């Protein structure tokens, strides 16, 4: 029902505005642990040698890499999606050139989704960086991912009730609720805001007084789109473990300058990098992903600011392995 | 210190009175009963009712537009009686989420709102009928069906009126307890922070006065309980001590005073004003004011903070940016 | 083009804003402030036209009231000031002056709607009674500030028009008469009544009624203010300071 | 000067401190002591706000406000200018309400009335050390406090709110503004019910007690009484502040997540889970 005091607080906003972070030590503790973990750098190996273009047989991304850095990404790779199952879960024990198992392919294309995310979107992931850390966490499959319907629970590592799975109906309304902090707001803010780039977040308008032409009647948008974009704040706001007041000022939520911060405009970032992600690179692996990884509909399972953050405003807590592995980016 | 303030000491027990209406003297039913528990905090005698044809009607539509609101809900969890009790709070039926402008819109995207909503509106139509002609009946004066009157028009402002005016129900208010709830951020933040609609700070300043009023006035009364202040009717027509050093003790205070029957005056302006400030505040949103935080930029009323972050330009306006 | 923008710089929503301010402090003003001086005014030592109340059993009364005797106050000047209190001349409970001081009511029995009398005792309302839990203080002695037994509970008077207790009637010991008091001044127990607002001593004082089985306006006024004169008038110390 | 039966009451006594050198009227208001300590915190509560108002950038009564500290100043003294200055009206401001409070007291006794209104007035002043003194208390620091603007302090509470998302769904809150409500509702009645039986029209007598009661018999089936209705009217009113108070002091030192997961602890009940 509770938790106790101290609190830890922190100003986002001019004195007296009541703007900042509210934050349970103990969680934000129980957090840093859990990101702790995050296996540190591979020591650096020897530059010189010819490049795994020549050297291997069947290497279409890393090739201008020597042998030794290869086996080095090769090796980090594996603590970071599949290091119960090692090398063998993507290659064929026999034939390391082989693209039998589908985890192989899907992985040349997660190593162009993680280049690019480094190389053009560093306006949000900045010197920071990612790896395949980021979000799977140790797994295959990453803990938290989106399909095109709300899924209990929310970590695909915990065992779901009869009434938190897809199938049931009866707890439609519960996996929608705990996807949006725990509201009733009937709109789902992923596949609506996030799944692509077909509408649009803001609903405010910009002038004093109702424009004609666009203020009546079907020229009107509804007042649904409010409701689905609060939606989306609430879903931002408990990926990120924070509150309003860390982006905005609620004075004028429609207002930039002095009534957003910095951390607004790089969320903004984040909803452009989400949907470039969810589009180009998550979706079309649906056909090379078996149908016990898909969907109701036939998709495949897509990533949320949650996938990456976990709870935390930076993932991991702003921890990089970005001038470590400089191969995952960024690429001049 | 008056224990009798606090609480009924003894209680009195007695047959029961019937004021005689000019009609429907025949339509109360039931056997009235005393509680001795409420007998301690109020009056011990329950019951009874008045039927009659307004009351009735009031009931059928009631119950009509409720049974709606349910069945939709009970929908809503695939007709699950535990996942009924479980997520109720959260349950709702909606107005249409789609633009169909004013046109009547479908069962399965507002349709079964709109129509609950007429017969909220017959329910509530009904029962101000009862309410004013029961006050008629006995002889009374109708302050209290016009002040009920108040509060109907502001819900028939946010519950088809406004939609009316802007041309689309789906600004209406969903039922449901937090789906009702969840309207009232949905319609602040598309009108640009309530907080910055004068009518708004209005009703507020009502509805906080109401506060005051009664906890003034009620805490007045039994202050002079003792010389029988209770007793307003008669102390209006004849001033007793009671007023006097009610009247005495606010001109004492704050420097002026009302007498026993303007401050039920005082009262019942406030109470109205919540009401009539709510409505004219809604009137105004959709048709006249669009952002009312950039209304208020507009005339210089809004206050302005410096930074304490830094100035954040709206990254949709840089060079090169994604739509 | 926008919805509601008028000439120059104006608005509509600017201009029901002020409409709306003029309608409030019109109201304040003009009527709420003065339905306020109906009663004590005009000023002693912008008025409304009277308001004539048509009584439930006869008569009308207008307001406010002149009586055709103005009540001889038994009050001291203390200071030269225009604000300065009163000291008492005489003994102020008696007098009824202060927190004793009775509004010159009608010397009428309030009445039932059907036209009974209001405020009767418990063996005229023979269709009354206590309910079964409440504690019957008929017989209970009634015990004042000093300590001291004052006298005996004989009789409740109860408001049958509401169904509630609003007086107790006690003999005073050793004086052959009754005397009512109000239940706010009476902290009810099982076996006794305990009255602090005066001492045992000024209870023969109250105020005495012209007839025992009904009670007028005014006198039960002076019965209720008797006792919270006694508030401040009991002993000596009661009117001074605190600390 | 007087109203035609004040006279007899101006009666000397009642004070709680001062005597006779203290007790006197200044027109239709009484000074004691209590109003010589409220003079005094006004003046200097008002000759400090307008001496934070002219360094400020506006004189515009709607925009002009004087805001709290910065986090990183605790509970210790603030520059004047960057946050000391709410510092010293909060301390006249509470040295003002509860001088007014007692000044109530004071005029009570002479009256020989019950202090009920000046016990109800402390339930306001409650709810303000609530905001002001207790919640800052547990957070840490005096800058979690409401500024003292007439607009600005709108925006307080604005962002307070958002900072749990969804401060609706905050159970002390829901259980604040039904009483407020039903405060509002109740005030109608018992004004509209007074008034109409008072004043019922052309040439109709004045009606009665059992007129106010049979009324409410015959509308919703129970009535509760003339003196009940004015303690019922105190509780309904003095709930908004005593139950509000608890969903304002949790949020903060209590909790820190958003309202609407507290109700978690009903949804996520195994057995219905
Ligand atoms: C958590 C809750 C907060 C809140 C949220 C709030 C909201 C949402 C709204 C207000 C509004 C108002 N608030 Mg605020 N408020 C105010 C006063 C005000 C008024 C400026 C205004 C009208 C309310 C009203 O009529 O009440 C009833 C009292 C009546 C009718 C008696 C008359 C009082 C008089 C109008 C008050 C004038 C105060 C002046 C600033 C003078 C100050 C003294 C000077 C001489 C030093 C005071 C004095 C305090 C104190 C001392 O704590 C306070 C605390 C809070 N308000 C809390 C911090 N308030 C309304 C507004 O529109 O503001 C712009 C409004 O919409
Ligand atoms: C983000 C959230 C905001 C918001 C959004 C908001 C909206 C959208 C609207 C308000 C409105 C109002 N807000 Mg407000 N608000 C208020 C208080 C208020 C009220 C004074 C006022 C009118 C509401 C009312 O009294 O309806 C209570 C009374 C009602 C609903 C009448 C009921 C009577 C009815 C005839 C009886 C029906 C009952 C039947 C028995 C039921 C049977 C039905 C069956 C069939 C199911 C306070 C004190 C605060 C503070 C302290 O911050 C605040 C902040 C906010 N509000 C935030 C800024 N508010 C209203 C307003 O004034 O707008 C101009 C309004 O429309
Ligand atoms: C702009 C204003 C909106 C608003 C904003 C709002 C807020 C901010 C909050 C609520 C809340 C509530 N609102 Mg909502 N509201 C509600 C009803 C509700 C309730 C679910 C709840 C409690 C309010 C209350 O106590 O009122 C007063 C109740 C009265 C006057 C009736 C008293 C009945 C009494 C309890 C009966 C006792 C008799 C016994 C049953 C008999 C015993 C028998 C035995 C012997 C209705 C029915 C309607 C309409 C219009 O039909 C409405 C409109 C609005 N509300 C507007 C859309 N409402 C609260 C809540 O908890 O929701 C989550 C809340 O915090
Ligand atoms: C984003 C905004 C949200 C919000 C944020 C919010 C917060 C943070 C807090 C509240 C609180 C409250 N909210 Mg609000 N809220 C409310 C209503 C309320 C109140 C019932 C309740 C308590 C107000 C209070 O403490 O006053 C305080 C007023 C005081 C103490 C008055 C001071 C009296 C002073 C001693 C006398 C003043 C003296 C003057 C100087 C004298 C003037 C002299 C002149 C005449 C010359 C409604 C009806 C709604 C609707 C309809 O939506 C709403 C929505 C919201 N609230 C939004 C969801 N609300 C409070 C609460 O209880 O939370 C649970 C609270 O802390
Ligand atoms: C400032 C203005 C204030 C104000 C004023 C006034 N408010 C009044 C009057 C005035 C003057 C009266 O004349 C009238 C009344 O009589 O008073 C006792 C009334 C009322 N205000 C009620 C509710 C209320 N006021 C609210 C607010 C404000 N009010 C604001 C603040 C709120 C909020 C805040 O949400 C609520 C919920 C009802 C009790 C009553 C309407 C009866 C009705 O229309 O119901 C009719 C509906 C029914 C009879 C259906 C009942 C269902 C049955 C049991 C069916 C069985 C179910 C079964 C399961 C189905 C099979
Ligand atoms: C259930 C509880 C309710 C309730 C109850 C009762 N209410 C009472 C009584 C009861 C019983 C009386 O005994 C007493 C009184 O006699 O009234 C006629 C009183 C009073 N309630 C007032 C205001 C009031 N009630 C509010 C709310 C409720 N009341 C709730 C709802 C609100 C809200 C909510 O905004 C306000 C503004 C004053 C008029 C009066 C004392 C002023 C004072 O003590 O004078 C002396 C002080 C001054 C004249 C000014 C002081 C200047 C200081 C030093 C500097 C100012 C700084 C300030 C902090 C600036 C902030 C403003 C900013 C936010 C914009
Ligand atoms: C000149 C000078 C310096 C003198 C020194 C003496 C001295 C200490 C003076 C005090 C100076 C100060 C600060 C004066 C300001 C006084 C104040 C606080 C004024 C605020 C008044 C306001 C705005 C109140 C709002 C409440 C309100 C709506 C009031 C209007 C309705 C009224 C009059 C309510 C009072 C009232 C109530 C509540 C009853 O129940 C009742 C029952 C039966 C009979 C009469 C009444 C009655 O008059
Ligand atoms: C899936 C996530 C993989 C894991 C775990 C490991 N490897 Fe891998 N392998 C993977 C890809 C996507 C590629 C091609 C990369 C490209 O840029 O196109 C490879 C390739 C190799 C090769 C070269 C084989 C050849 O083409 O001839 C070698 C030698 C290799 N990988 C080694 C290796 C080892 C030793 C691993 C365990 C520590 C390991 N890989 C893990 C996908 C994945
Ligand atoms: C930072 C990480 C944010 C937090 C925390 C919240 N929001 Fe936000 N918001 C953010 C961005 C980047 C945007 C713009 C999105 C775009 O693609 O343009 C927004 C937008 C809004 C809006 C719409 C404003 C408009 O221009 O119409 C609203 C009303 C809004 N946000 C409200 C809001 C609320 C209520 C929040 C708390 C739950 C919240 N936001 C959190 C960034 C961030
Ligand atoms: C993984 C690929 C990410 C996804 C998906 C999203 N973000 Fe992110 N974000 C990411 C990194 C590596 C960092 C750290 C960069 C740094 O500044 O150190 C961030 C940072 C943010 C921030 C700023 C945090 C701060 O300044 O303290 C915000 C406000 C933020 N991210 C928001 C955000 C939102 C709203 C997203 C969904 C639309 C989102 N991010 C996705 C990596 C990733
Ligand atoms: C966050 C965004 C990332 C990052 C930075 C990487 N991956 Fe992935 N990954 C992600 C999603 C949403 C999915 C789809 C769900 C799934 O199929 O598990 C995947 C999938 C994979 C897989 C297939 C796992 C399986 O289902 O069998 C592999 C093998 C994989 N990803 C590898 C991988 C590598 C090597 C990465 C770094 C270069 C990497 N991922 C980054 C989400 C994200
Ligand atoms: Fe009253």
């Amino acid at each position: 029902c509770f938790e106790p005091p101290p609190a830890t607080t922190t100003q986002t906003g001019f004195r007296g505005l009541s703007m900042g972070e509210v934050l349970h030590p103990a969680t934000v503790k129980a957090k840093k642990e859990r990101d702790a973990q995050y296996p540190p750098a591979l020591a650096a190996v020897k530059a010189e040698g010819p490049p795994v273009s020549q050297v291997y047989k069947n290497v279409k991304v890393l090739g201008n890499l020597t042998e030794a850095e290869f086996l080095r990404t090769m090796t980090a790779i594996t603590e970071w999606v599949s290091p119960q199952e090692g090398c063998t879960y993507c290659h064929d024990e026999n034939n390391l050139a082989s693209e039998a198992k589908y985890p192989y392919v899907v992985a040349r294309r997660m190593l162009e989704m993680t280049r690019a995310i480094n190389t053009n979107w560093t306006q949000h992931v900045a010197q920071t960086g990612v790896t395949c850390y980021t979000c799977h966490r140790g797994t295959p499959l990453p803990p938290y991912v989106r399909y095109l319907e709300p899924t209990l629970p929310l970590n695909n590592r915990e065992t779901p009730t009869h009434v938190e799975r897809v199938e049931t109906r009866s707890g439609y309304v519960v996996r929608l609720a705990k996807y949006t902090a725990y509201s009733a707001l009937n709109y789902d803010p992923f596949t609506m805001f996030l799944a692509n780039d077909k509408r649009q977040v803001r609903v405010v308008p910009q002038t004093a007084l109702p424009l004609v032409g666009v203020s009546r009647g079907k020229e009107r948008r509804p007042l649904s789109d409010a409701y689905a974009t609060f939606a989306l704040m609430m879903s931002i706001s408990d990926s990120l473990g924070t509150n309003c007041t860390f982006c905005h000022n609620a004075q004028t939520f429609e207002s930039w300058g002095k009534k957003s911060t910095p951390q607004r405009a790089i969320a903004w970032w984040g909803i452009r990098m989400v949907r470039d992600l969810n589009m180009n690179y998550l979706a079309p692996l649906n056909a090379s992903l078996p149908a016990s990884r898909l969907g109701r509909q036939g998709e495949a399972p897509q990533a949320d600011c949650r996938t990456c953050h976990q709870g935390v405003t930076k993932p991991l807590f702003g921890a990089s392995r970005l001038k470590d592995y400089p191969e995952l980016g960024p690429i001049k | 210190a008056d224990y009798q303030t606090i609480y009924t000491q003894i209680q009195a027990r007695g047959p029961h009175i019937t004021v005689s209406g000019e009609w429907g003297d025949n339509d109360r039913v039931g056997k009235p009963f005393y509680s001795y528990w409420l007998g301690k905090i109020g009056d011990a005698q329950i019951g009874p009712i008045y039927l009659g044809a307004s009351g009735i009607a009031a009931f059928a539509f009631g119950s009509t537009a409720i049974l709606i609101i349910l069945f939709n809900m009970a929908a809503e969890v695939h007709f699950d009686p535990l996942q009924f009790f479980r997520q109720f709070f959260w349950l709702g039926l909606y107005p249409p989420k789609a633009q169909y402008g004013m046109g009547i819109p479908p069962l399965h995207d507002g349709g079964w709102w709109l129509m609950a909503g007429l017969f909220m509106t017959l329910s509530l139509g009904s029962w101000w009928i009862r309410v004013y002609s029961r006050a008629r009946a006995l002889g009374l004066g109708t302050h209290i069906a016009w002040n009920f009157a108040a509060a109907i028009f502001f819900v028939l402002c946010i519950g088809c009126i406004h939609p009316t005016l802007v041309g689309s129900w789906s600004e209406g208010v969903p039922f449901g307890i937090w789906p009702h709830i969840d309207w009232l951020t949905a319609f602040s933040i598309r009108y640009g922070n309530f907080y910055y609609c004068p009518w708004h700070g209005f009703s507020i300043g009502f509805a906080y006065g109401c506060g005051l009023l009664f906890a003034a006035h009620g805490a007045t009364i039994l202050a002079v309980a003792r010389f029988g202040g209770d007793r307003e009717i008669e102390q209006i027509t004849d001033r007793g001590t009671a007023v006097e050093r009610a009247a005495l003790f606010w001109r004492w205070t704050i420097g002026f005073n009302a007498t026993i029957e303007s401050v039920h005056r005082w009262g019942w302006f406030f109470s109205l004003m919540v009401m009539v400030s709510a409505s004219v505040g809604i009137l105004l949103t959709g048709t006249f004011v669009d952002n009312w935080y950039l209304w208020c930029v507009k005339h210089g009323a809004a206050p302005d903070y410096p930074a304490y972050l830094p100035a954040t330009p709206d990254p949709a306006s840089l060079p090169g940016a994604p739509k | 083009m926008y919805h509601g923008a008028l000439a120059q710089h104006l608005d509509i929503a600017q201009l029901v804003w002020y409409a709306q301010w003029l309608v409030i402090w019109t109201v304040v003003l003009l009527y709420l402030r003065r339905e306020d001086r109906r009663e004590g005014y005009p000023l002693v030592e912008e008025l409304p036209y009277p308001k004539t109340f048509v009584l439930p059993h006869g008569g009308t009364v207008t307001v406010p009231r002149r009586r055709p005797e103005t009540r001889e106050l038994k009050l001291a000047q203390t200071d030269g000031f225009e604000g300065a209190p009163l000291q008492p001349t005489g003994n102020p409970l008696v007098d009824a002056v202060g927190p004793a001081s009775y509004a010159e009511r009608a010397e009428v029995v309030d009445a039932t709607v059907d036209g009974k009398a209001k405020i009767v005792p418990l063996r005229v309302a023979t269709d009354f009674s206590i309910a079964e839990g409440d504690v019957d203080p008929r017989g209970l002695p009634v015990v004042a500030a000093d300590g001291v037994e004052a006298g005996t509970v004989t009789d409740l008077w109860v408001d049958r028009s509401e169904h509630y207790f609003r007086y107790l009637e006690l003999s005073v010991a050793g004086s052959a008469r009754t005397a009512l008091i109000p239940l706010g001044f009476c902290d009810v127990k099982k076996d006794k009544i305990v009255v602090t607002s005066i001492l045992s001593e000024q209870f023969a004082n109250v105020p005495r009624l012209q007839s025992r089985d009904q009670i007028t306006l005014r006198e039960e006024d002076k019965v209720s203010a008797y006792y919270a004169g006694g508030l401040l008038y009991a002993t000596p110390e009661r009117a001074e300071s605190l600390l | 000067a007087l109203l035609s039966f004040e006279r007899k009451y101006r009666v000397r006594g009642g004070t709680l401190i001062g005597g006779d050198l203290f007790d006197f009227w200044v027109g239709p208001y009484f000074v004691g002591f209590f109003g010589v300590s409220a003079i005094f915190f006004i003046f200097l509560g008002v000759s400090l706000i307008g001496y934070a108002a002219s360094q400020g950038p506006t004189w515009d009564p709607f925009a002009i406000s004087i805001n709290p500290p910065d986090l990183k100043y605790g509970l210790g003294a603030a520059p004047l200018l960057e946050g000391g200055f709410w510092q010293a009206i909060t301390v006249c401001a509470l040295g003002a309400f509860i001088s007014w409070m007692l000044r109530e007291v004071e005029i009570s006794r002479k009256l020989g009335i019950g202090w009920h209104v000046p016990l109800a007035f402390c339930v306001p002043i409650f709810m303000f050390c609530v905001l002001q003194v207790f919640r800052p208390l547990l957070l840490g620091s005096w800058g979690h406090a409401f500024p003292y603007g007439i607009l600005s302090h709108l925006d307080w509470v604005n962002n307070f709110g958002y900072q749990y998302l969804n401060w609706h769904y905050n159970p002390g809150h829901m259980s604040s503004v039904s009483f407020l409500f039903v405060n509002a509702m109740a005030l109608g009645l018992h004004g509209g019910l007074i008034l109409s039986v008072a004043n019922p029209g052309d040439g109709d007598k004045v009606k009665t007690a059992e007129h106010e009661n049979q009324y409410f018999r015959d509308v919703v089936g129970y009535s509760i009484g003339a003196l009940s209705i004015h303690r019922l009217g105190l509780f309904l009113a003095s709930n908004i502040f005593l139950t509000g108070a608890f969903g304002t002091i949790a949020s903060g030192p209590f909790w820190t997540r958003g309202w609407p997961e507290w109700w978690g602890w009903w949804l996520d009940i195994p057995f219905w889970s």
